């Protein structure tokens, strides 16, 4: 993806469920077909809101209660070309949010255009044999915030080099915070 | 004193187990080293026999207790999990380098020092390694692969036939090829069907153009043998339609039961009449099938395969140029199928292979696929071939992927060994005896093929230093340096020209893990294990 | 204490070797009893409390337990031998125990194993050479030749004094399975010739027919029981009112709500067995069950129900009549109506009730009905005609023919012995070990004969040595050279090439083992 606009999402995009028991209740041989129509409709028009503020990487927190995202959705988003990270947590959001600049949004009435972020690259990289990982690199109003990527062939290596980095940071935080 | 509860090892009580360890794990793997090494046999508790002699499959299935072993074991796995090949060598080299530098830690000489000259000595062979290149493409090019696939089918089950193995792997890589950015030659591989059959022997696996399933027809009544067909790729169940949990039904007139339950019937006919109105003939399902939803297909005449996986599918759809379609829904509010978005195959004949049947594929329009069908004896026969040809795609990715290749045998090893024994001169430092460990340390490999091949070996390895000593000064005979190590007589001979093909990327990987290992391994002395 | 590994043995290379050849030499002994005409049965004890007496040679090892993995890998290369042509399941075992033996010979002179097995395959590459150069074709329209070769192939079990009708019976079974259903592929897959055994009357009662047979009766007394020409018709799904998926609830708060329930559901059912009647059917074969107002409702029509039925016997009642299993009362149309039906009767045999159906047009599945003694018997007959029907459809597969008995092998040791003579280096003693080693199938044969090894050998040697003299053999009736273009004693040469590629690669992997690593509690 080149030029992408990161967007956070911390609602669901499944099927309406309410805070209440709901149910419904069917008695006609039309109204199974009508079901599936309106929430077809309503997925559709979900899809179509999304897809008007021109987003490209579609951020999605992770949901216990019920699921963040249906079957439905996720073809309906590959069909318009938009890129689905449904795996957030609830303790990395505000480090995201410093990172690459975009408020929550938890209601499709709030979700406008100028609460994205702009990014200049969103692609993802692919080891030799350990596993994908994800890199967003480009932000038009970047923090105060970076990563470090440690490597190594053991993992007790890469644990001393880990602990090495976090003797140095400490060492250099306290050179600051002394002055001497 | 110390209340710690637990055993505990302060001294050259440790290093000394360390080093007992390390030289056990080399020893149990040093039987099946180079062309000459036979293969292993690991049976379990219950009869399951298991022959291998791949390097990282002997340490997975050992189980290590030790964590000096285990250290060795997740390097050698991590080593063919990134390449794929050079699994033992580089292990073997590792434990030559600790028991090098056992003896000098045991000399009262700082590990500082040891482990500084051992890192310049990998960084000066890494540097030197990359003098000695051969361009594959400046060449003959189609030659050079062929070899390399003999090469690295050579310490292997298929050693005798590895001619038409060897054309076998490298057509299957030239027609696995994928275009992307059309920048660099990206060859992917695990993406062939390797099945498993008994039956014939090895000339007669053959190489199928097109990709195999290993599924069988649904319904008898469906034909097996429909030429020009239309592949269909689908991921929902196509059985009776069920409300959700939270939708239930709450009859209240008589009159729209039986309706309801005629309508729930009638959903999945009409969705079956509109996927197939575009002409179907190959439909493959992930799910399961009802025996409803088949009488269609029978009557229509056209096949339906359930129980598909997903990378099969996958792998389908891209070399048909089909596209998985989840649901039947589109940018409005109606269920519609197109024909813009279905395959288009040559003829698919399930043909009978030892009782068990299985789907053929041949190539459609789009790419081209290729499914190697191995036939060995019993089990593990099959299973070897199967880890051998994985072994040949892997080398053959890596030297098509480096664009290069260096002689291998015992004469890479001996150039690096000479090299750091005339650089060791330079350094007049702590750190001249390191580099001459390390250069010792390469000439292990030499000794275990001259051991395992049962011949001279002191009298090979002196040759082979006299003959390299004499191609590095003088530089009328600069050709030298190609002879490699012949393992059928015991004489050398031309490893250049028509001989030993390895990529460079395995030896730098391998020596730079090594010496990582050793280092880390190195700055080990004091043991504590607490009581369970 | 610290060690490396726990509960952990290993071994050497010699001893491991020794291990293995004695295994497999000890397993070629004990196979070796149950070869040629003058062979004896065996009888098994298996551990559920049966009797398995017969004589293959893979069914005597598939229930011997064993702990060697060298008895095992040649368990697993008899099973595959025996699941790929069927034939030669004890001649891939005794060729690989004289490879074995023959081979150790040299391993014990300090000689390596891989130019062992360059030279065993460049040895394979060579018989596979001469045995498709003295290639014999064979046409597939002559029926006695046919029979010949199935009784000469049959001639070692004990049907030697059946097999007069046993081969015709396996020759109309296998044309009957023979069917091209679409395209050019002609598929000969056994799963549509069920072999039924039942227990009494005299063997020569047994007779192949032109149907199918199903065990079981009609649901009510009051139907027909012997019908001239019926339209039997199938069905797959079922005939009575069940419940639903979706889980749906009823709330009724009126009083005739239950009466029209309990109407509604027979008005349906009628609805559904009056569009059962419309296509005018006969004899009703559904796997599913039926209640008594269905059953009420195809008596009212003079109509035939069967009820509980297999899928496999469904398929064969469809490729024996024609018809097609449609799960869709309400579309049955009538192409799916098969009319090749042409009598149906049903019979006792022996307090229980059995449907016949014969007199087929057109039949494409077969019954075989066996009528012997016990059960053992019944079984040894029924793996005997499958071996015959696996030998004729290999046969019909591919025309090829060659001399059976010990004329081939002398043959082919002949020709190697003659082409070993242009060869040099290490490679020659190997090369006429295996040549040697091939005599191992006549040897025996003769010991098991008139026990005249030596004498008979050098005959047949002599007479092998002729440059005109290639299908002479050894009879295992009398024990005198008789020549197969009078006997008449021949075998595929698919299968004998098979045997011979499966003792050539059982060889190999057992001749590369040096170390057994065991004890690590799998994974
Ligand atoms: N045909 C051959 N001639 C000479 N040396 C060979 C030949 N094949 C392999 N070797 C050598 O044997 C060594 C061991 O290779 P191998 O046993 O295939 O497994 P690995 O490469 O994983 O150690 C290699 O370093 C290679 O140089
Ligand atoms: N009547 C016979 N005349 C000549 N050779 C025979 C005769 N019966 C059996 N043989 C030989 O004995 C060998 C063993 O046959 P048999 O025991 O029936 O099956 P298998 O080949 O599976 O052991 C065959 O290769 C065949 O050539
Ligand atoms: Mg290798
Ligand atoms: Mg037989």
């Amino acid at each position: 993806v080149e030029k992408a606009k990161i967007g956070l999402i911390q609602f669901c995009l499944s099927a309406p469920k309410t805070d209440m028991d709901n149910q419904i209740v069917v008695s006609d041989y039309a109204q199974m077909d009508r079901v599936l129509r309106e929430e077809r409709a309503y997925i559709l028009n979900l899809v179509k809101q999304i897809k008007k503020t021109g987003c490209n990487v579609l951020l999605i927190q992770k949901s216990i209660l019920r699921d963040a995202l249906s079957d439905l959705a996720l073809h309906f988003l590959n069909k318009m070309k938009i890129m689905v990270i449904k795996d957030i947590e609830r303790e990395d959001i505000e480090f995201i949010c410093k990172t690459i600049g975009t408020k929550p949004v938890a209601h499709i009435d709030q979700f406008t255009a100028d609460m994205l972020g702009s990014a200049e690259l969103a692609e993802e990289v692919n080891l030799n044999g350990s596993g994908k990982l994800l890199k967003i690199t480009g932000c038009a109003s970047p923090g105060k915030t970076v990563t470090i990527v440690v490597r190594g062939s053991n993992k007790l290596v890469i644990e001393e080099a880990e602990r090495s980095i976090h003797d140095a940071l400490c060492v250099i935080r306290c050179l600051v915070k002394k002055r001497a | 004193p110390l209340s710690v509860f637990g055993d505990r090892s302060t001294g050259e009580t440790i290093r000394s187990q360390n080093v007992m360890a390390a030289a056990s794990i080399a020893n149990i793997v040093k039987s099946s080293l180079g062309p000459v090494g036979l293969d292993k046999m690991l049976v379990d508790d219950i009869g399951d026999v298991t022959i291998t002699n791949d390097g990282a499959t002997i340490l997975k299935l050992l189980e290590v207790e030790h964590p000096a072993a285990k250290v060795l074991c997740e390097l050698a796995d991590l080593q063919d999990k990134e390449v794929g090949d050079g699994t033992t060598s580089v292990v073997i080299i590792a434990a030559e380098l600790l028991k090098n530098a056992d003896e000098l830690v045991k000399q009262k000489i700082h590990p500082t020092s040891v482990i500084s000259g051992y890192r310049l000595a990998c960084k000066e062979a890494v540097r030197y390694i990359n003098e000695n290149l051969i361009v594959n493409t400046d060449e003959l090019g189609r030659d050079c692969l062929i070899n390399a696939a003999k090469t690295s089918m050579s310490s292997k089950i298929i050693g005798i036939n590895g001619d038409f193995f060897a054309n076998m792997v490298v057509d299957a890589v030239l027609a696995i090829k994928y275009t992307d950015i059309r920048g660099q030659p990206r060859y992917p591989v695990n993406s062939v069907n390797i099945l498993k059959a008994h039956g014939r022997s090895q000339m007669e696996s053959m190489l199928i153009s097109g990709y195999a399933l290993n599924c069988v027809v649904g319904s008898q009544g469906m034909p097996k043998r429909i030429v020009n067909a239309k592949i269909a790729c689908l991921d929902f169940s196509l059985q009776k339609t069920k409300m959700k949990l939270g939708v239930q039904v709450v009859i209240t007139d008589p009159e729209k039961l039986d309706q309801i339950r005629q309508r729930e019937s009638d959903i999945t006919k009409e969705r079956i009449q509109k996927i197939l109105a575009t002409g179907a003939n190959v439909i493959l399902t992930t799910g399961g099938i009802d025996d409803m939803c088949l009488k269609y297909f029978v009557e229509a005449g056209a096949m339906a395969v359930r129980r598909v996986l997903k990378r099969d599918l996958k792998r389908i759809a891209k070399a048909s140029g089909a596209t998985i379609l989840s649901t039947l829904a589109n940018l409005e509010g109606e269920e519609t199928f197109e024909a813009a978005m279905l395959g288009q195959a040559e003829e698919v004949v399930q043909e009978r292979i030892c009782d068990d049947e299985l789907i053929l594929i041949k190539n459609t329009k789009a790419r081209t696929s290729a499914s190697i069908i191995l036939r060995g004896a019993n089990d593990f026969m099959c299973d070897e071939m199967e880890r051998s040809l994985h072994d040949a795609l892997c080398v053959v990715k890596r030297v098509l992927e480096s664009k290069s290749v260096v002689p291998g045998g015992g004469a890479v090893e001996a150039a690096l060994s000479i090299y750091l024994e005339n650089y060791a001169t330079s350094m007049g430092s702590r750190e001249q005896l390191a580099i001459a460990e390390f250069a010792r340390s390469l000439l292990v490999i030499p000794n275990t093929l001259a051991v395992n091949a049962a011949q001279d070996s002191t009298d090979l390895v002196a040759k082979l230093r006299a003959f390299h000593n004499e191609a590095q000064v003088n530089p009328e005979r600069k050709n030298l340096k190609w002879i490699g190590l012949d393992l059928s007589n015991g004489k050398p001979r031309d490893n250049k020209q028509a001989g030993v093909f390895e990529p460079t990327i395995v030896k730098v990987k391998s020596l730079k893990f090594a010496t990582e290992a050793a280092i880390t391994i190195l700055r080990i002395d004091d043991l504590i294990k607490l009581h369970p | 204490v610290l060690v490396l590994s726990q509960n952990t043995k290993r071994e050497s290379g010699r001893k491991v070797q020794s291990g293995n050849i004695n295994a497999a030499k000890t397993i070629a002994d004990i196979i070796r009893t149950c070869l040629g005409p003058k062979s004896m049965m065996k009888m098994l004890l298996d551990p559920m409390g049966g009797i398995v007496m017969t004589n293959d040679g893979n069914a005597i090892l598939r229930e011997i337990q064993v702990q060697h993995p060298a008895a095992k890998s040649m368990i697993e290369i008899s099973r595959t031998q025996d699941e790929e042509v069927g034939d030669g399941t004890t001649s891939v075992i005794i060729l690989a125990g004289e490879m074995l033996s023959v081979a150790e010979h040299f391993l014990e002179q300090q000689m390596h194993p891989t130019v062992v097995i360059s030279a065993y395959r460049k040895a394979l590459d060579d018989m596979i050479s001469t045995l498709k150069k003295i290639s014999i074709p064979v046409d597939i329209s002559d029926s006695d030749m046919m029979l010949n070769i199935i009784n000469s192939s049959i001639t070692t079990k004990a049907i030697s004094r059946w097999s007069s009708l046993a081969c015709n019976i396996a020759l109309d079974a296998v044309k009957m399975v023979q069917f091209e259903e679409n395209g050019r592929k002609e598929i000969d897959i056994k799963k549509y010739a069920r072999v039924e055994k039942i227990p009494g009357g005299i063997i020569e009662d047994s007779c192949v027919l032109r149907g199918v047979m199903i065990n079981k009766d009609v649901t009510h007394p009051r139907m027909r029981r012997y019908i001239k020409n019926p339209r039997i018709v199938l069905l797959d799904s079922s005939l009575e009112y069940k419940k639903g998926e979706s889980q749906t609830d009823i709330e009724i708060t009126r009083e005739e709500d239950f009466t029209r329930i309990l109407q509604m559901e027979e008005e349906y059912i009628q609805q559904l067995c009056e569009d059962i009647i419309q296509l005018k059917p006969d004899v009703v074969i559904t796997e599913k069950g039926i209640s008594d107002l269905a059953q009420h409702y195809l008596m009212r029509a003079n109509i035939t129900a069967i009820r509980r039925v297999r899928k496999t016997d469904n398929n064969r009642i469809a490729r024996a009549c024609g018809a097609r299993i449609v799960s869709r009362p309400e579309e049955l149309r009538e192409d799916d109506v098969g009319t090749g039906a042409g009598l149906l009767e049903i019979k006792k045999i022996g307090d229980e009730y059995f449907t016949f159906i014969t007199d087929c047009k057109d039949p494409k599945a077969c019954t075989i009905l066996l009528r012997g003694a016990s059960k053992e018997i019944l079984s040894e007959v029924e793996r005997n005609l499958q071996d015959a029907m696996q030998v004729c459809r290999n046969v019909l597969l591919d025309p090829q023919l060659v001399p059976g008995g010990g004329a081939s092998e002398m043959a082919v040791a002949h020709a190697l012995t003659e082409k070993s003579k242009a060869m040099t280096g290490v490679e020659q003693w190997p090369y006429r070990a295996v040549a040697q080693a091939l005599e191992v199938i006549p040897r025996t044969l003769i010991q098991n004969c008139g026990a005249s090894t030596i004498r008979l050998l050098t005959s047949l040697r002599a007479k092998h040595t002729q440059e005109n003299c290639e299908t002479w053999g050894v009879n295992g009736e009398t024990g005198t050279l008789v020549d197969m273009k009078e006997l008449g004693i021949w075998e595929p040469l698919a299968v004998k090439l098979q045997t011979y590629k499966t003792a050539v690669e059982t060889a190999v992997l057992l001749l590369r083992i040096d170390d057994i690593v065991s004890g690590h509690k799998k994974k």
